[PDB]
């Protein structure tokens, strides 16, 4: 509703949670790209995109129920009726490649980092990453599109994982 | 630094049988997550000395535990005190801090040879599965299992004397002195 | 004063600073450090040697509330019988239940709790309280319904640890 | 499928069988090596290949069918037929393996490791192992392989047991 | 050469044959330390000196045969050829350290750092990081190896010293 | 490294129960902690190195230790010394790091057989628990079992005496004579 | 002395090796503290304490000989007779503080620590040395404490090696 | 595997008697440590092969011990060798590895009869411990307490012969062709 409100969910959000936001809403900061949380939020401020359920579907497809009930005061299925039931801000992609992330280890991180260090710059990647930021660096390449999802596939194979690749092509059937 | 000096002496003599020991006897004031990174009688004069029950002035716990083990030597050749002093002392009421129950486990749990304890381990293969309780567990830990699900406690009994039934009555003997007790 | 504080967050460890910033967190967001914990409870003005005494006690710590507090168990006793106005009792409970757990309990829960909680998240090498932040993040664990807790707690035959929860269900 | 009857597989398994359990999975994941049941069981639940049916074929091949009656409410003669008409999980090599070291005691293997001491060290059979290590050792080595078997089949002639190989030369006809 | 192999690889190994295989690769990689095999491999690829004869004939060395069946699809007697006519990698003298090292039980090396406590200058270990710890102190040496015959000598075990003395005969 | 050499060679001729002898001689040196992780003659000399009581200048003790338990073989190969040699030595006083008292209960532990044995298991089941009627116990266990509860002291020994008379006469002997040194 | 002889010392050293000479250079980090050891070196180098000798000599006191026979071209013999013939850097108080810890074992050095637990307020025995050190307990001077510390926990073969260093030294 | 299988086929047909013999047999190439734990032909075998005294190249000492068990049959079948053969090379000097004071004690203890160790044992009750003295000991056990207590030796023969003139006289005769010999 206000300014206060955006800064009592910054300030509730720890630093973990920050990376997943900022890429949730990558595509729509289409005139620059912040480097906080706060910032993003201004600009979707100054945009007017952003109101109660904007926020709300923000929140809840990071999984911060609990922020919901005590700031926003709803709980799970009133937002999600809610969102069933208008535009999304994030379109599914997102949410499919935040849950892909979700369910991955150092131990895997490190060997998918590993392989795919020959096709990005081996320099590049000097600097510790996350499922998160190879996936940004994937399509900063233009290796990774919307609708372009065999190579990732291949990668989570490599690995011996079928499960996120049984959800892959369950997104792309739906599709 | 005269006392750690002592208490250093007093743990050097105990092995792993009497720190394992120690370490079921001192259940009720030890929870099991600071319990099981004890390995040797440094961290559990440690654990007693950060609940201010063991000190400079106050080793009546000490003694009691040493007591209940019957190391009976080592109470007098470090903490300078005989048998009838403490005999004297535990037997006043209100003054002992291990409760009854507990005695009353240790002591059955050391009158009962390995073919006993087999025998213990497969009169309760029926409330309990055989492999929660193989070979690899003593007889402390068969009993704290049975605390763990509620199957044998201050108030319930009953299970444990019809299992000791089949072993011996002298052991039915303890349990009927310890129900005089209360 | 201010020194006492100093000599007090010097003596404590890893896993009891864990508690004790589980503990306060019902009174914003808590901060990673102990040392800006306790200035910012001074700043808000709910320190008090009272109720630091009464967050010692409830980590069990005696040694350290008679050597810097200069007070004995009986002491923050009565001042406990007064009133508990720093912290709750179902904080006291959760601290309670989550001493009491080894480290193959603790296994055994998070690969039960696989299903609601995402492997990134869980990690390794965690204790039962970041198991209970992250229950409570997700709005599951509070005051008001405890039934997932029970039914876990079921689940890994502990029947005593029920036993505490139905206890402090009926005295409240 | 579920965890909790993962869970309760795995609590009611003694660690006796859990070598025979390790052992079985070997050909089904080779590309990794798990350290315990519990890990075991959680590899196959992301490779995909767990489901009820190949779970109790597991549980059926180390004769526990009380397990399946009490956990997985089936029965033996179920799974049986299940088997007979759809393909096997785990190889008839490795059930022939189990079965073979079943038939032995304490005083076999240390006859077998000294027959065949010179291909192998003392510090590899410094401890006791049963015949399903050394015959991992063996795979290991290159010396004994599902289509050739004639340095076993000699071994067991060599120590004064025929009935063993009875049942090699069964297998061998079989198949 | 891809990633793959060398994924595989790792994944394949245990941890006694991991510690085998950085001692077989010290050698050679003498300059920089490797944390992991992996980072080791990494380096080996970096710098030209790995190739598929080359780790086929590291595989070989660590005796796990059914790799070269299933990875590399190779069986020994090509890489005994290739060992017959390419110069091999590994000197023979790691060789011979990890034979005699495989031969020696739990008790004997215990044995043996007792033997050897009065010149070097200190729980339980293995033989590999013993001979690692003296080739620090300079003690053995490709061609200094009197002081290891000796003290195998002493502990009753001869054909390690005819091993040893065989070994100087080829050279 | 002739030293250690010849260490190691002294000690590949001890075996198990020449190890357990050589452990219960020398209680006054090492604990109980450091007692129980030894199984081979190796890690004993390292401990008694530690005390220095044993080092390339100072050999008094192991001659004394290996005189004792009656192996000369050892002290006559690989340390040059003779029966008459060490007796003089020990005849002296002030030369023993060894107590009488220590000697004298190992040398009971010499003279008693298996039914003896069984007899003086059954002697002492009146005041010592069911629990040291292990058949794996030996004579030594039981003596240290009862110096634990001060009732086989240096200058307690009453109940010895007692149980001894219902064997032999020997043993009433060997107390006598020690006696009689004091 | 070229900074690619610097940087292979520093690459070569192991963890415990790189502590261990954290420690032993403490006198000559006056100015401040080095974080790690390669700001040792470099500083080192460029206050001119740092030589082809001192090196030798610093590489001799860690137990590095193939270093020694391998990147600066010495054996044990001629730095031996350097040593001899010239001023050590470091005072022998810090080598046998280093000898000693590296002789104690984890439970003899836990046990240590729990018995000077009471003067002070897991920890190597060479972290123990800093700790008191910064209490201003034990000096290259005074070891009454320790030494009475390690005849009371039963090792005495290190009490007679502190003896023979207040003798000689003294 | 010709060598392996072989050599497991010998220690086939051995039984626990004719193992303790060849245990006693092998004392100077096996210490007590390596001894004892011994159980079986195939760990001696192994022990000996670890000496390089038992290979495929030299294979007189294992038909040495075979015939010195008098085990003509095991050479005749596994080995297919005469027993003048290995006589002829017995008669060469140098090439036997066992002092003629095993084989010689090996003889003495072959021709003693229950009865008679009995009163051995009796005859010998001053320098041997009672304990020692039991009944299930035979006379190779006693050979080696001898030899342990400094009393019996390759130089020193007196109290052997002085025994064995109160119990049999080829005994002696077989002394003095050993003496006479050497």
């Amino acid at each position: 509703m206000s300014a206060e409100v955006i800064h009592q969910v910054e300030e509730a959000l720890d630093t973990d949670e920050k990376e997943m936001l900022l890429f949730l809403c990558r595509d729509v900061a289409i005139d620059v790209v912040p480097p906080n949380v706060r910032d993003l939020l201004d600009i979707l401020r100054e945009r007017g995109k952003l109101s109660v359920g904007d926020l709300a579907e923000l929140l809840y497809r990071v999984r911060r129920f609990d922020l919901l009930k005590r700031i926003l005061k709803m709980d799970r299925k009133a937002v999600e009726t809610h969102l069933l039931r208008n535009p999304h801000l994030v379109s599914d992609y997102r949410v499919l490649m935040a849950e892909i992330g979700e369910d991955l280890d150092k131990s895997d991180v490190s060997s998918l980092i590993f392989l795919m260090k020959d096709y990005m710059g081996r320099g590049k990647i000097s600097k510790e990453k996350s499922f998160l930021d190879l996936v940004v660096e994937l399509e900063k390449l233009n290796l990774v599109a919307p609708d372009q999802l065999d190579l990732l596939e291949k990668c989570l194979k490599n690995i011996h994982r079928i499960d996120l690749k049984t959800k892959i092509q369950k997104y792309k059937q739906s599709v | 630094m005269d006392f750690s000096r002592n208490l250093y002496d007093i743990g050097e003599q105990l092995d792993s049988e009497d720190l394992a020991s120690l370490k079921f006897l001192s259940l009720d004031y030890i929870p099991q997550r600071k319990q099981e990174p004890i390995k040797d009688a440094l961290m559990l004069f440690q654990r007693l000395q950060e609940k201010r029950m063991l000190e400079e002035s106050n080793l009546s716990f000490l003694k009691e535990l040493l007591f209940r083990i019957n190391r009976l030597d080592l109470l007098i050749t470090y903490l300078n005190t005989r048998k009838e002093e403490m005999e004297r002392e535990l037997q006043t009421p209100g003054r002992a801090q291990i409760s009854a129950y507990r005695v009353m486990l240790y002591q059955i749990s050391e009158e009962v040879s390995r073919s006993e304890l087999r025998s213990f381990k497969g009169g309760l293969q029926e409330e309990i599965s055989k492999c929660k309780l193989d070979d690899d567990m003593n007889l402390l830990d068969i009993f704290i299992e049975m605390e763990k699900r509620v199957i044998l406690g201050e108030g319930k009994l009953d299970i444990l004397k019809r299992v000791c039934a089949q072993i011996n009555k002298s052991l039915l003997k303890i349990i009927n002195d310890y129900e005089e007790f209360s």
